[PDB]
């Protein structure tokens, strides 16, 4: 409903926060995509804990090579990993 | 109602024959078959209509039935002028509840 | 006044009136609360 | 091989059958080809055939499997294709044909299935065939005749028997998941359309199989919510949902039972998303449904409690010689009343028992009575006394106990509360030996539930009632051969006090208890997050059941029954009922004790914050203050009070700090929570009434501090502060419709009675920190002369938002507010009180004043007219309509008509760039385009604006305009009908119209009390038009029905004032019809129309104005994802 | 007494049922207490209450509720002296109930107090008077002694409902002396043969 | 800290009960996806005018070719959608 827009309105919000919390205009450089990371998700996620984990996935979300990320490619990826946790929670754990 | 038979489910069926002398104006009543004391006295050209106030205790309520001992005239020759000496039963169409 | 009139003249017009209230003869018998079961505890029997 | 090949004939011919969509449209062929299929294959052989018994698995020989060979006997799947060749061909449309396919054929293979279900059978070939036959043919059928159940009381055990066995059956195991969502669909589908009062004994069922909250338990959980939901008129209205009668004693106890039984089970149960999701919705739908006052006939408070049927012990304790002469008088005193139903019964003594004889060998006396029987009749009451004892119930003698039967009698004899309950268990312990002997039974058989294994409490009354003679019988030979037994009950402790017995009384208990329990968690979590931060949380499972469960029932439960927790003992607001005093305390009780939870600790919830806050505003609508204050304890009178004064110190807090951790923490927890909580607590006192009574004293200090702080801040100016200002506004507002004291005026402050300083003393307010005078309470608000003198200043001026932006966003929504208040309270109102002594008004108000303040906010809105961005306007409008209704006449003519005169002159402007814009092509067209647009915003912003107060100043003077003809009243009307034709004949002014509507949120109907018909300017014209019409004479009335036929035509305003010109003697004659007479008859009554009509220019543009009109509101009335 | 009887019911004849067109009259409430009024089918029970049954739309004013087969919270309650003005609309299938001249909205808003109405045998002014009530009902035979026409209705070209009657509308009222009748051959519950 | 977790949690609750009520307690059937969607957003949806444009988007998102529609694919295509939105807010102007 409503509340679903809003949950993408939630999103964007975050994404614009940090896309312009180092001013890397509307994407997320290296250390802004950590940060974003270790603030949005505390827990499940790990950037500080694991550097390697983030360079590969600097590499993973920039295909392009950029270094950079803008919103579709997260929010793909992301939204597909974060949402899937606890459809596995329900189907097994 | 017997006494005795009071607060049992009867398996019996009551008869009530109500008696009206129209000559001498005398109205009788016999329960099964056996006179009560129960009588009344009306004065001339007074109009009856047979009645009946009920509860309804049971699917099979009452029954109006209009038959004829020995020597009595049914109802229905008192009601219609035509059936005046008819001692026949009978139920036309006008007559209902 | 009439007895159970269901119409009244008025300035404008008839009124309608509905069925009135009527009182019963059991309305004059006065019915208190029963009392006599009822005994004073001491405490309350000093306030009497 | 011969039942196959027949089997897969009909499967054939019943998938050729048409389909129903041919069948409807009634194709020839079709219905030619269903009818060869008809006379092919009989209905009553199918229904035969289904009815033939299909052999069952049985455990004999020796505990042996007997399953028949299936490759040479009679299948399931053969009938499966005979319920496919009924379904498709011959169909299920009567309601009486489908109980009986039902009953004869149907109902035995699912009894068969759930049978087979045990363990041993349950794998068998025979078993999953059947349910393969089931999943596949059958339950999807019935699914689809659910509907047809309606109205089945005739066969209400067959139908009721059905829900058992469909019940049974879906839990059942070794089940695909497939054919178990099949059958709880079918579940579904038969409770949703089968009356509720079937659904008693399955529900009683459920009672027993739901509070285990088992993987099994789930289904029912939806299968409540929905039932409940749909019925929850027939369980709460005392006259019961139409048609459909009213719950029954027994069926509230049962829904009373399973609501406490869940809602235990899921506090205690750890956490789970999935079963508290699916939980809440039930629990919600419970909770409405149940009546707030219901009382429960009986209670228990010790509360006792996939079955077990093993009976109490008894024989582990002995039986004393005493209890054992009470063993033989009860023995004796039942065999007396044995032979009492016999010679009821018309039995007599004989040799021997024999039903025809109605003689019995046993019908002797007790002295010849056998000892075999004389043991077994016995016996029963050696394990009675001897449960008794085991249950520590002490039995002591006060006095020894005092053919032809001759039992004593036991109707004169009574039973206290205590042995009422006593013989309740009694029967439970007899219906527990009764279950332990079926249990046995079932055990031989191999599975299966027989239907009296369910709780004797949860058995109907009348079904306990057969257990309970023996129990109650016993309990009172105990009491008349003098045992005098008690425990000690807690129950009697208690007493029957039925306001404690109330549902929404143990409710609000235990929500209390909850939110102690919450006060300890986050006492826990904010001393974790403050230091030491880790991640165990014991109290995370009370975290999480508070959070999902406990929020959202507060929510849903006190928003569905508001209503009773409102209304007084004396006057009853709702449908029937009235909550206690006591449950109003602990409803205040429980606002407080919240308030106070989510004080200044808004982020630790987070997410949860704005459940919480929903929770506050719900808490704070249904409060009832007046009656709490009146009467009530001190404890929670401080409650409300400190609630009210930490209030007033957050938000003074607030203003220092905005005048410039812990102060963004204020900030933030009262931007969210405090400043709405406490402006919908204003609001509802303010429409209750209550703020005489509720403010006073402690509370009328807070108010002063509150109010003053607020006007403080407002005079402040800041970035930050301008964004707080309308909350800050709206939450003033309420506040001075709530506030019981004249703070405006001073002066005259001494006479109202419901004052801090007139109901304290001289020598009070001293101990407490009130200034001597009531002008110190605060003096930076100004007195009411002065703040009028000055608002008339600045609107005179005609200064900007920018130059005033305190003024319209705080002290108009104040004052607007303040006047109706206090108007009256005030004088030149109607007083009540007049013949008695009245002392003088507290107030001053007069409507004069109140004129005077609507003419400024006009003045205000008129200067401000054509600005950019003006979003404050549409809250002013709105916040000064209840002001409106008292306007004086004269301010039609003095305020609103050149203002509405000069949007119409800015209308007619911009409809005129648009006709050009339109003369403009391709690229000339595009621009200005927007621009266009954006005045079609502002323009319509302007016009929302006014409005609303036009229309309510409309309201209230339509009697006098349409009572007595008014020239500026015409010219009104006139003016208003213009601004529609231009919003009917600019497509782009309606477009702009609904995106303003929608962007800014507008609640159109709210203003009236999103469509066209909601749209303002249709309403206004709507609302205006009966002028427009009266000021017209009947006659010319086909003169507008022409003109309306010329504008369809599309002709011009002045071809079409010509038309009637030239066509002006085509006037209608009174003589011709009749009802032009009375038309003629009252227009000659109202005065001053010997003028009308005298000249035919005046009649052609009367004519031409209102037909203008008409024909456009006939107009109106009557016309990227995916990419 | 029992209430099924309690309330007597004024209707206008079956002859006066209007079939057609917009039609107003008028019911002053010289009392506040139970009264209902509206429009009934010519086919009205004298035992049934108002608005409980199909065959009558009313609007019931002690407590503020328009009643149809039921029930529903409308409008608000009159006080002594009040005058509700009752307009059916044929050519939309509407029923709207206005008090003291302004139109009672339902708690939706919607202006019209009942919606799509069939035509049927017709409609007929009617009114139920609870015990000790008193009320006053004009249909229109003067014009002028409307009092609310002119300021809501008259615009909207709703009619007097015996605007051009010369004579006065006759009316029957639910007689509460019991008589006897024939049982009904579909009679619910009592079955005669 | 959280908020994308309830961002998250809030897609999981609406669909997984838009899913249940009308089928399969967990998947999106067809007749799910349809009623879900017409919960989810008004004003900006152009499918309602057609369900079979709804089957035939359900068709391609199931390019598993089940006729369920996975809860990955629903994420990462509502994801498309708040792409889609962020281009209707910089369409904007
Ligand atoms: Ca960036
Ligand atoms: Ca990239
Ligand atoms: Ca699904
Ligand atoms: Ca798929």
């Amino acid at each position: 409903g409503s509340e679903l827009e809003s949950a993408m309105e939630t999103l964007i919000n975050v994404f614009h926060a940090h896309s312009g919390k180092e001013g890397d205009k509307y994407k997320l450089s290296k250390k802004e995509l950590k940060d974003l990371l270790q603030t949005e998700l505390s827990g499940f996620l790990d950037v500080q804990k694991d550097a390697d984990a983030v360079d590969k996935v600097m590499k993973e979300l920039d295909e392009n090579g950029d270094g950079e990320v803008d919103f579709k490619e997260y929010v793909v990826l992301v939204a597909a990993l974060t949402v899937a946790c606890n459809n596995f929670f329900w189907e097994t754990s | 109602v017997s006494p005795g038979q009071q607060g049992r489910i009867s398996h019996t069926d009551l008869v009530i024959g109500c008696l009206v002398d129209l000559a001498t104006g005398l109205m009788t009543f016999t329960a099964n078959g056996k006179e009560s004391n129960t009588f009344f006295q009306v004065e001339p050209n007074t109009k009856l209509f047979p009645a009946v106030f009920v509860l309804p205790t049971h699917q099979n309520v009452v029954q109006f039935e209009l038959g004829k001992q020995k020597n009595i005239m049914p109802l229905s020759a008192a009601m219609f002028l035509s059936e005046r000496k008819n001692p026949a039963p009978q139920c036309p169409p006008r007559l209902e509840v | 006044q009439p007895i159970k009139e269901y119409r009244r003249e008025g300035p404008r017009g008839p009124h309608l009136v509905g069925p009135s209230r009527c009182l019963s003869h059991l309305d004059f018998v006065p019915c208190p609360v029963d009392t006599i079961q009822i005994v004073l505890p001491p405490h309350l029997e000093r306030i009497r | 091989a011969i039942m196959s090949f027949y089997a897969a004939l009909i499967d054939l011919l019943g998938r050729c059958a048409p389909e129903t969509h041919l069948i409807q449209a009634g194709k020839g062929e079709a219905l030619r080809i269903r009818a060869i299929l008809r006379s092919l294959v009989p209905l009553d052989d199918l229904v035969g055939i289904i009815s033939l018994p299909l052999q069952i698995p049985t455990l004999g020989k020796d505990g042996a499997l007997v399953q028949p060979k299936m490759s040479a006997s009679f299948v399931p799947d053969h009938k499966a294709s005979m319920v496919l060749f009924l379904d498709r061909v011959y169909g299920i449309e009567n309601q009486d044909f489908l109980l009986h396919v039902l009953d004869v054929g149907f109902l035995p293979d699912m009894r068969a299935a759930a049978s087979l279900d045990t363990a041993t059978f349950s794998t068998t070939e025979m078993a999953l065939a059947l349910n393969r036959y089931l999943c596949l043919a059958v339950l999807p059928l019935i699914t689809k005749c659910a509907p047809l159940f309606a109205g089945t009381e005739h066969r209400a055990i067959m139908v009721d028997s059905m829900l058992h066995t469909v019940y049974r059956l879906s839990r059942g195991r070794s089940l695909t998941k497939a054919q178990r969502d099949v059958i709880e669909d079918c579940l579904m589908a038969l409770c949703r359309y089968i009356r509720p009062s079937m659904l008693q004994h399955l529900l009683r069922r459920l009672v027993f199989d739901v509070p285990i909250l088992n993987e099994f338990a789930k289904m029912p959980l939806k299968l409540l919510t929905n039932h409940y939901e749909r019925c929850w008129k027939y369980y709460c209205l005392p006259t019961g949902w139409a048609n459909f009668g009213v719950t029954s004693e027994e069926e509230l106890h049962l829904t009373r039972k399973l609501f406490w039984g869940i809602f235990d089970s899921l506090a205690h149960k750890k956490y789970d998303q999935e079963l508290y999701r699916i939980a809440m919705p039930c629990l919600c739908a419970i909770a409405g449904a149940l009546p707030p006052d219901y009382v429960d006939a009986s209670y228990s408070s010790k509360t006792e409690k996939n079955f077990d049927p093993r009976p109490v012990e008894t024989l582990n304790v002995i039986i004393p010689e005493k209890l054992d002469s009470f063993i033989n008088k009860f023995a004796e005193y039942t065999h007396e009343k044995w032979a009492f139903d016999k010679i009821q019964n018309n039995w007599s003594y004989g040799e021997n028992i024999d039903e025809e004889l109605k003689t019995h060998p046993m019908l002797r006396p007790y002295k010849t009575f056998s000892e075999k029987d004389k043991e077994i009749y016995r016996w029963p009451i050696k394990e009675s006394l001897k449960a008794m004892i085991a249950w520590e119930w002490t039995v002591e003698k006060a006095r020894e106990g005092e053919y032809n039967p001759q039992p004593p009698d036991l109707s004169v004899v009574t039973l206290s509360r205590e042995l009422q309950a006593m013989a309740e268990q009694l029967a439970e312990n007899y219906h527990n030996t009764w279950g332990r002997k079926k249990k046995q039974e079932l055990e031989a058989k191999g599975g299966g539930s027989h239907p009296l294994l369910v709780p004797y409490d949860t058995l109907t009354a009348k079904e306990k009632a057969r257990d309970r003679e023996k129990a109650q019988e016993l309990l009172k030979f105990l009491q008349m051969n003098g045992y005098a037994v008690t425990r000690g009950l807690k129950d009697m402790e208690l007493d029957t006090s039925s306001i404690e017995k109330r549902f929404a009384f143990g409710f609000l208990q235990q929500l209390l208890r909850w939110m102690d329990i919450s006060q300890e968690f986050i006492a826990h979590l904010e001393a974790v997050v403050s230091s030491g931060r880790v991640e165990k949380s014991p109290h995370e499972q009370e975290i999480k059941f508070f959070a999902k469960i406990l929020l959202p029932l507060i929510n849903q439960y006190f928003t569905n029954h508001c209503l009773y927790f409102l209304s007084t003992p004396a006057k009853v607001l709702g449908s029937g009922g009235h909550a206690s005093n006591k449950e109003k305390e602990m409803i205040t009780s429980l606002f407080c004790k919240l308030a106070a939870l989510v004080r200044h600790r808004v982020s630790l919830f987070g997410t949860d914050a704005p459940a919480v806050v929903n929770c506050l505003h719900i808490l704070a609508r249904s409060l009832d203050a007046r009656t709490v204050m009146k009467s009530g304890p001190e404890i929670v009178k401080a409650g409300l009070r400190s609630f009210f004064e930490s209030a007033s110190e957050d938000i003074e807090k607030m203003v220092e700090n905005l005048r410039l951790k812990g102060v963004g923490q204020n900030l933030t927890y009262t931007t969210v929570a405090l400043l709405p909580v406490l402006t919908t607590l204003f609001q509802h006192i303010a429409q209750h009434q209550f703020g005489d009574d509720v403010i006073l004293d402690d509370v009328q200090v807070s108010c002063y501090r509150t109010l003053c702080s607020i006007y403080s801040l407002g005079t402040t100016r800041n970035p930050y502060v301008e964004k707080l200002r309308p909350a800050l506004g709206e939450c003033l507002a309420r506040l001075a419709a709530a506030m019981p004291v004249a703070f405006l005026e001073p002066e005259l402050n001494e006479y109202n009675a419901c004052s801090v300083y007139t109901t304290k003393s001289p020598r009070e307010r001293a101990i407490l920190g009130l200034p001597n005078s009531v002008e110190e309470m605060c003096p930076d608000i100004p007195v009411l002369e002065r703040l009028m003198a000055e608002i008339g200043g600045l609107a005179e001026s005609g200064a900007r938002y920018t130059e005033m932006p305190h003024v319209i966003e705080i002290t108009l929504p104040m004052l607007c507010s303040y006047l109706p208040r206090w108007w009256e309270r005030g004088p030149e109102a109607p007083p009540p009180a007049l013949p008695a002594g009245a002392p003088p008004p507290c107030t001053a108000v007069t409507s004069d004043h109140l004129n005077s303040l609507l003419g400024n906010i006009l003045r205000i809105i008129v200067n401000n007219l054509g600005i950019d961005e003006a979003s404050w306007m549409k809250r002013l409008a709105v916040f000064a309509q209840p002001i409106v209704s008292r306007a004086r006449p004269e301010l039609l003519r003095s305020h609103f008509i050149p203002t509405i005169g000069r949007l119409r002159k800015r209308a007619g402007k911009v409809v005129a760039e648009e006709e050009q814009l339109r003369l403009e092509a391709k690229a000339e067209a595009e621009e200005g385009e927007l621009l266009v647009r954006d005045e079609f915003s502002v323009l319509c912003r302007d016009l929302y604006a006014l409005y609303p107060l036009l229309i309510r100043y409309v309201d209230n003077n339509r009697a006098h305009w349409l009572t007595e003809p008014n020239p500026n009243a015409e010219e009104l009307f006139r003016m208003v009908g213009e601004i529609f034709i231009y919003w009917s004949k600019s497509h782009n002014f309606k477009r702009e119209e609904q995106n303003f509507v929608v962007q800014n949120e507008i609640n159109n109907m709210s203003f009236l009390t999103y469509s066209v018909q909601t749209s303002l300017i249709v309403a206004t014209l709507k609302k205006m038009l009966p002028i427009g019409l009266n000021m017209c004479a009947p006659t010319d009335q086909d003169l507008i029905v022409l003109a309306k036929a010329r504008y369809a035509l599309k002709d011009t305003d002045e071809e079409v004032r010509e038309f009637l010109q030239n066509n002006l003697n085509l006037q209608g004659k009174v003589e011709g019809s009749p009802s032009l007479r009375w038309q003629m008859a009252l227009y000659r009554g109202v005065p001053g129309r010997e003028e009308d009509a005298d000249d035919p220019e005046k009649i052609v543009r009367r004519v031409q104005e209102v037909s203008a009109v008409l024909y456009h509101l006939d107009q109106t009335e009557h016309p990227r994802r995916r990419a | 007494q029992s209430r099924g009887d309690r309330a007597r019911i004024f209707r206008a004849e079956k002859s006066y049922a209007v079939q057609s067109g917009r039609w107003y009259f008028e019911f002053e409430a010289v009392t506040t207490g139970e009264m209902r009024v509206g429009w009934a089918r010519p086919e009205l029970r004298p035992d049934v209450e108002l608005g409980a049954d199909d065959l009558a739309y009313v609007f019931n004013g002690h407590r503020g509720q328009r009643w149809h087969l039921g029930s529903e919270p409308f409008g608000r309650p009159w006080q002594s002296g009040d005058v509700v003005g009752c307009m059916i609309d044929l050519t939309e299938n509407t029923i709207i109930f206005t008090l003291n001249g302004e139109v009672l909205m339902s708690d939706s808003g919607s202006e019209t107090a009942f919606r799509d109405i069939e035509i049927g045998d017709g409609f007929l002014p009617v009114c139920s008077l609870g015990p000790g009530q008193v009320g006053h009902l004009n249909l229109g035979q003067d014009v002028s002694s409307l009092r609310f026409f002119a300021i809501c209705g008259l615009q909207e070209g709703f009619e007097p409902f015996a605007i051009n009657m010369q004579r006065p509308v006759t009316t029957w009222f639910s007689k509460s002396l019991p008589q006897f009748e024939p049982v009904p051959l579909e009679h619910p519950h009592y079955e005669v043969a």
